[PDB]
C-alpha cells in the first residue's frame, strides 16, 4: 500500500545525470498518470541519489542510484511503484 | 603523527604496567576497610575497583594511558598512607544521591533532561 | 626515541568533567556579532565557543535566579576556527559552527545626493 | 497547582521540589530522616516543636536557606495546628511514646491529637495526610499502645477518608531503642530500616497511586528474638516496652509493601555493624520463616 | 500608604503581596513582614512647584556635592511642569 | 612629565647584549628572546633546554642567576602546546632578573630541575596540580593545594569558576558527602569588553 | 491559548521560539535555527520530545531520542533542512508549467485585495502579537 514517493538526488555530479534525465524525460506522464501521488522531488549538494518509497502503515524502503541512466532509474521507479 | 612518548612504547607495556597498578589496588583495598571502620563489603570496594578500571578502557594511546596509571598510583599513596579519610573513599559511590534516570521518559516527566 | 600514534586524540578522562556533562552537551563555536547599538567592529575578531542554556529557576526565598549547569557562563576566545574545533574534538564535545559574517564592501558618493537625473537625491541636506 | 509549586530544578539541595509539608514529630528519631529526605530535594518544611531550640538545632544543616520553618506548638494548644497545617499540601504525622507519662496516655498521643491534627487539615484545605502506625496494630493485643494505635488509625480515616497509613516493623538505626535496648545489658521479627521507612514516606508524598490505602515496611528478612538478640551479644525498663518486645511479626497478606513505593529493603546485616560498633569495649543469623 | 489585602498582608511601595494561596506566606507566621511605610511616589507629590523667570533652570539637589549631578531643565511648555530625573522636583516658568 | 613613567635606556642595552650573549652561547635550546618596554628580558627556549639552561645561568660568572623567584604556567587553549611554562630567575651579583619560558601541552610533559633549583619541589607539584602538566624526574608528585580525591585541573580555561562538586554534611550517613553543585544565585557573566580599539600598537593585521 | 485551546479536550502546553532549538524555513529556501535562550515555563516541554514520549506509551516507540538524530530523520526526508544559511538551486520550472497548463479554472470577478491595507493590521497578526500589551497601545494610537 505505498503512500507516498520521494527522490532525493544531486546537481552538477555524474550521480544525479541519469535522474534529472529521467525527471526531464517521464515525471509529468507519471503525475498525469497517478495524480493523487505524492512525488517528493528533492535536490542538494554533494549527495548520493536515492528514492525513499513510503508504505502504508510506517515502512519505507530506499535504493541508491548513483552511477545510473535514465532507464536503470526508469526500471527501478517502476519496480517500485508496482 | 609521529610524538614523543612517556613511560611507554606501546599499549602492551601500557596494559603491564595497568596490570602491576591493578595487583597493588586489589591487594591493598581490604586493609582500607579495617583501618577506617567503612561499612562496605571487601567485595563492594573490588567490584568499585573494576569499575573504575574498566571505565577508562577505551583508551588506545599509551601516553593517556600512562598518564592514568600516574594518577591512580596517587590515589594509591594517598590511600596506604592514611591521608584520605572514609569521607573521600566513600565519595566514590554516591551513597547520597539518586542518579539520573536512563529512560527518555522518566527523564521528560520530570525535567528538561535531555 | 619518537613513537607514531595516528589514532585521534582525546583527553576526556584526564579532564575529569564527568559524562553528564561530557556527552549530554552541545557547543556553539561562532564569531559575537556586533552590537547594532555600536558601530565598533573590536569584537568581531576572535572566535568564541560557547555551550548550551540550561534551565535557570527562581530560588522561593529571595527570587534570585538559580542553577545546576556549571558551564553557563564559560565562554572560550580563540584565534582560529580550526582550533576552537580541535580544541573541541580534543575534549569531546559536539559543536555547532557558525562562518564569519563579513560585511560586503559598499560603493558611497556623497555626490549621489545632488543628481540631476537619478532617485538617490536627496531631500534634506 | 501554584507557579510557586512547579517543581523546578534537578533534585538537589537548592532545587524545588513542590513539597510543602507540615511535619509532627520531627524532634524524634524518625523525623531526623524524614526532614532529610524531604529537605534534601528542595521541599518547603513547617516544624512543630514544643521541645527547647537546643534540642532542633540538628536539623537547621539538612534543608536549604528558607525551606525550614521551625515554629512553637502544644498539642493540648489548638489554633497552634491551624499555624502549621495552614500553606501546606502535606501533612506528616510521626508522634508516639514507648511509655505513659502524667499528662499524656497512649489514649491522647494515639487518638486524640491526630485526629484534630487531620480534622484541622481538611478545613484548611490540604491533599495529603499521612500517618505512621505499628505492624502488629490491633485491638486483641496485650500492649494497649497498638491497642491506641489502631483505634487512632479509623479515628483519622473517619476525618480523612484519603488518608495514608504506614505500619513499619520494628525500626533499626542508630540512636534506635531497639537495637540499643537489646544491647544495653515462639518469636519472629522482621525489622526494617529508618532510610526505608523515610524513602517510602517522601516517595509516598508524591506518588499519586497511594492515597486511601495502607502500607507494612517490613525487611526482607525474619529471625527468631534468640537468633537476633544472640547476634547482637556477639557482633558487640518499661512494661509495656517488654509487652512489644515478646510479640512476634505479622506476615501481612497481600497488602501493599515497601516494594510498591520504589524502595527496596536493607538488610539488617549491613547496617548492624555500624549501628553497633559503638558498645563494644562473626556469622550471620539463620534467616527462618516459623 | 501601607494598606492591606484580603489575606491580611501590608502592600509595598512596588505592589508586592503573596496570593492567598500562596505557601510562602509561612516565613511570616509567629513573625512579620518589614514594610517602609514612607512611599517618596506620595512624599515627592507633597513637595510643591518651583516657579523660575527664566525658560532654563539647572538643579542639584541642594550641596554642590551630597545632591546629584547638575543638570539643566526646559521651561518653554507652559501645558505642564519641568521635572528633575534625578531628584524629582518640578519647576514652571510663571 | 608627571602623569607617566621614566624610560632609562641603559637597561634595554645591557639586557639586549646578554640576550644576545646567551642565544649565541646556547643557539640550540633557543628561539624568540626579547626585552620589553619595560625593561625585562624574556628568554624562550625548546623542552629539551630546560636544565642545560638554567644550569648555565646559575653558575655560569657572568650569570650567576641563583636564586628561583618563581615557577609558573600559564593556559592559552589556542594554540596545540597550550601550557606556557616560565621560571622567574634572580641574581644577586648583578641585581637582575631575566625570565626564562617553555612550552607544554597535555600528554607531552617537562624535565624536573629539583637538581638545578630544590625550590621546585613544591611549584612543580602546584603545576601538576592546578594546569594538569607532568614532570619527570619528580621524587614526589602529588596534590598539594586541592582536595585528596579532587578530579580536575581546576586553573585551566576550560574547567569552570564553581566546579562540578558540593560538599555538605548528611545526617544518614554522618559524614561531609560531595554531589552536584546546585546555587542559589548563578554567578553573573558580564560582558565588558569595549568595541572601539584601545591600543592601536597592537592592532592585528586582518 | 488564543482561540484553539478554549475549544480543546486535552491540552498539551510546549516550548516558543526562545526556548527550543529549532529548524524554521524561509520564503527562499534558507534553513536557519535558533537557539534556546529561556527555557519554558514550569511544565511546559519540547514539542518533539512531547510527541515522541507519546508515541513511546501509546507503543509506537520512535527511534529519535536526541535533536542530532530528529535532523538526521529530518535529512533523509529532505537532505535542505540540514545546509543552514545555504540555499539550493532548482531547475525544473519548465515541467512545472507544462504541467500546470493542464488545469481548467476559471477566475471570478471580485478584485484580489490585501488583507493587510493600514499599519492597524500589521500588528496582531499572531498569538504572541495578540498577547502582547504593547502591540495594543500601537493599534490604540493608530486609531
Ligand atoms: N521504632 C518502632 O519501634 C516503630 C515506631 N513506629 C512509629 O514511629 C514513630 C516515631 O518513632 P520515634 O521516632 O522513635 O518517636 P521519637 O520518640 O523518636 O520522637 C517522636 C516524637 O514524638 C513527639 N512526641 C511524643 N509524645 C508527645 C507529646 N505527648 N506531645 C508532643 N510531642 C510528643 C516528640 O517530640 P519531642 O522530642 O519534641 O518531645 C518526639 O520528637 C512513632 O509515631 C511510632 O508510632 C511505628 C512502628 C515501629
Ligand atoms: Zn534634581
Amino acid at each position: 500500500g505505498l503512500r507516498e514517493i520521494r527522490v532525493h538526488l544531486c546537481q552538477r555530479s555524474p550521480g544525479s545525470q541519469g535522474v534529472r534525465d529521467f525527471i526531464v524525460q517521464r515525471y509529468v506522464e507519471l503525475k498525469k498518470a497517478h495524480p493523487n501521488l505524492p512525488i517528493l522531488i528533492r535536490e542538494c549538494s554533494e549527495v548520493q541519489p536515492k528514492l525513499w518509497a513510503r508504505y502504508a502503515f510506517g515502512q519505507e524502503k530506499t535504493v541508491s542510484l548513483n552511477n545510473l541512466s535514465a532507464d536503470e532509474v526508469t526500471r527501478a521507479m517502476q519496480n517500485v511503484l508496482s | 603523527t609521529s610524538v614523543k612518548p612517556i613511560f611507554s612504547r606501546d599499549l602492551n607495556e601500557a596494559k603491564r604496567r595497568v596490570r602491576e597498578l591493578y595487583r597493588a589496588w586489589y591487594r591493598e583495598v581490604p586493609n582500607t576497610v579495617h583501618l577506617m571502620q567503612l561499612d562496605i563489603t571487601v567485595k563492594q570496594g573490588r567490584d568499585k575497583v573494576r569499575e573504575m578500571f574498566m571505565k577508562n578502557a577505551h583508551v588506545t594511546d599509551p601516553r593517556v594511558v600512562d598518564l592514568l596509571v600516574i594518577k591512580g598510583k596517587m590515589e594509591l599513596q594517598e590511600t596506604i598512607k592514611v591521608w584520605k579519610q572514609r569521607t573521600h573513599v566513600m565519595r566514590f559511590f554516591h551513597e547520597t544521591e539518586t542518579p539520573r534516570p536512563k529512560d527518555f521518559l522518566s527523564k521528560f516527566y520530570m525535567g528538561h533532561d535531555p | 626515541q619518537l613513537i607514531t600514534v595516528d589514532e585521534k586524540l582525546d583527553i576526556t578522562t584526564l579532564t575529569g568533567v564527568p559524562e553528564e556533562h561530557i556527552k549530554t552537551r552541545k557547543v556553539r563555536i561562532f564569531v559575537p556579532a556586533r552590537n547594532n547599538m555600536q558601530s565598533g567592529v573590536n569584537n568581531t575578531k576572535k572566535w568564541k565557543m560557547e555551550f548550551d542554556t540550561r534551565e535557570r529557576w527562581e530560588n522561593p526565598l529571595m527570587g534570585w535566579a538559580s542553577t545546576a549547569d556549571p558551564l553557563s557562563n564559560m565562554v572560550l576566545t580563540f584565534s582560529a576556527k580550526e582550533d576552537a574545533i580541535a580544541f573541541a574534538e580534543k575534549n569531546g564535545w559536539s559543536y555547532d559552527v557558525e562562518e564569519k559574517k563579513v560585511p560586503k564592501p559598499k560603493s558611497k558618493s556623497y555626490g549621489a545626493n545632488f543628481s540631476w537625473n537619478k532617485r538617490t537625491r536627496v531631500s534634506t541636506k | 497547582l501554584h507557579h510557586a509549586v512547579i517543581p523546578h530544578g534537578k533534585g538537589g539541595r537548592s532545587s524545588v521540589s513542590g513539597v510543602v509539608a507540615t511535619v509532627f514529630g520531627a524532634t524524634g528519631f524518625l523525623g531526623r530522616y524524614v526532614v532529610n529526605h524531604l529537605g534534601r530535594m528542595g521541599s518547603q518544611v513547617i516544624i512543630p516543636y514544643r521541645c527547647d531550640v537546643y534540642d532542633i538545632m540538628h536539623l537547621r544543616l539538612m534543608g536549604d536557606l528558607g525551606q525550614l520553618t521551625f515554629l512553637e506548638w502544644d498539642a493540648r494548644d489548638k489554633d497552634s495546628i491551624r499555624k502549621a497545617v495552614q500553606h501546606s499540601n502535606v501533612v506528616i504525622n510521626l508522634i508516639g511514646r514507648e511509655w505513659e507519662t502524667r499528662n499524656f496516655d497512649f489514649e491522647d498521643v494515639f487518638v486524640n491529637i491526630p485526629r484534630a491534627i487531620a480534622q484541622a487539615s481538611k478545613e484548611a484545605g490540604v491533599e495529603r495526610f499521612i500517618h505512621v502506625s505499628h505492624l502488629n496494630a490491633s485491638m486483641k493485643s496485650s500492649s494497649k499502645s497498638l491497642r491506641s494505635k489502631a483505634v487512632g488509625e479509623k479515628e483519622v480515616r473517619s476525618v480523612f477518608p484519603e488518608a495514608i497509613i504506614i505500619r513499619p516493623s520494628d525500626i533499626f538505626g542508630r540512636e534506635d531503642r531497639f537495637l540499643n535496648h537489646f544491647a544495653n545489658y515462639k518469636t519472629v521479627k522482621q525489622p526494617v530500616y529508618v532510610a526505608d521507612v523515610s524513602k517510602g514516606i517522601v516517595n509516598a508524598t508524591k506518588d499519586p497511586d497511594a492515597v486511601g490505602k495502607t502500607f507494612a515496611f517490613t525487611g526482607p528478612n525474619r529471625y527468631l528474638l534468640f537468633h537476633l538478640v544472640k547476634y547482637i551479644f556477639g557482633m558487640t525498663t518499661t512494661k509495656d516496652k517488654v509487652e512489644r518486645i515478646h510479640i512476634s511479626d505479622v506476615m501481612p497478606t497481600d497488602l501493599p509493601g515497601l516494594e510498591d513505593l520504589g524502595v527496596q529493603p536493607t538488610p539488617l546485616e549491613l547496617k548492624s555493624i555500624e549501628v553497633l560498633r559503638r558498645h563494644r569495649t562473626t556469622k550471620p543469623a539463620k534467616t527462618v520463616n516459623y | 500608604g501601607v494598606q492591606v489585602s484580603p489575606s491580611g498582608e501590608k502592600i509595598t511601595h512596588t505592589g508586592q503581596v503573596y496570593d492567598e494561596k500562596d505557601y510562602r506566606r509561612v516565613r511570616f507566621v509567629d513573625r512579620q513582614k518589614e514594610v517602609n511605610e514612607n512611599f517618596a511616589i506620595d512624599l515627592i507629590a507633597q513637595q510643591p512647584v518651583n516657579e523660575v523667570e527664566h525658560r532654563i533652570i539647572a538643579c542639584d539637589g541642594g550641596g554642590g556635592a551630597l545632591g546629584h549631578p547638575k543638570v539643566y531643565i526646559n521651561l518653554d511648555k507652559e501645558t505642564k511642569t519641568g521635572t528633575c530625573g534625578y531628584c524629582g522636583l518640578q519647576f514652571k516658568q510663571h | 612629565r608627571p602623569t607617566v613613567r621614566p624610560r632609562s635606556d641603559v637597561t634595554h642595552k645591557q639586557l639586549s647584549a646578554f640576550g644576545e650573549y646567551v642565544a649565541e652561547i646556547l643557539p640550540k635550546y633557543v628561539q624568540q628572546v626579547q626585552v620589553s618596554c619595560l625593561d625585562e628580558l624574556e628568554i624562550c627556549i625548546h623542552p629539551d633546554g630546560v636544565i642545560p639552561t638554567l644550569t648555565f645561568l646559575r653558575d655560569h660568572t657572568n650569570a650567576q642567576f641563583k636564586s628561583l623567584a618563581d615557577l609558573t604556567a600559564v593556559d592559552v587553549p589556542t594554540r596545540q602546546n597550550r601550557f606556557e611554562i616560565v621560571y622567574n630567575l634572580l641574581s644577586l651579583r648583578f641585581n637582575s632578573r631575566i625570565r626564562v619560558k617553555t612550552y607544554a601541552d597535555e600528554l607531552t610533559p617537562i624535565d624536573s630541575i629539583v637538581s638545578v633549583h630544590i625550590a621546585a619541589n613544591w611549584y612543580e607539584r602546584e603545576v601538576w596540580d592546578m594546569f594538569g602538566v607532568f614532570f619527570f624526574n619528580h621524587p614526589d608528585l602529588r596534590r598539594i593545594l586541592t582536595d585528596y580525591g579532587f578530579e580536575g585541573h581546576p586553573f585551566r580555561k576550560d574547567f569552570p569558576l564553581t566546579g562540578y562538586v558540593e560538599l555538605r554534611y548528611d545526617d544518614e550517613v554522618k559524614r561531609v558527602v560531595a554531589e552536584p553543585v546546585e546555587l542559589a544565585q548563578e554567578f553573573r557573566k558580564f560582558d565588558l569588553n569595549s568595541p572601539w580599539e584601545a591600543f592601536p600598537a597592537y592592532r592585528q593585521p586582518p | 491559548g488564543d482561540v484553539g485551546a478554549p475549544m480543546a479536550d486535552v491540552i498539551l502546553p510546549g516550548a516558543a521560539y526562545t526556548e527550543k532549538s529549532a529548524t524554521y524555513v524561509n520564503t527562499e529556501g534558507r534553513a536557519q535555527q535558533t537557539k534556546v535562550a529561556v527555557t519554558p515555563p514550569g511544565l511546559a516541554r519540547e514539542d518533539w520530545k512531547i510527541i515522541r514520549a507519546l508515541s513511546e506509551i501509546a507503543g509506537i516507540t520512535l527511534p529519535y531520542d536526541t535533536l542530532d538524530q530528529v535532523r538526521n530523520r529530518l535529512e533523509e526526508v529532505s537532505p535542505n533542512l540540514v545546509r543552514y544559511d545555504d540555499i539550493e538551486e532548482t531547475n525544473y520550472f519548465q515541467q512545472a508549467s507544462e504541467l500546470a497548463k493542464l488545469v481548467n479554472q476559471e477566475v471570478l470577478a471580485d478584485p484580489l485585495v490585501p488583507p493587510q491595507l493600514t499599519i492597524k493590521d500589521f500588528y496582531m497578526t499572531d498569538s504572541i502579537s495578540r498577547a502582547s500589551q504593547t502591540m495594543a497601545k500601537c493599534v490604540k494610537a493608530v486609531t
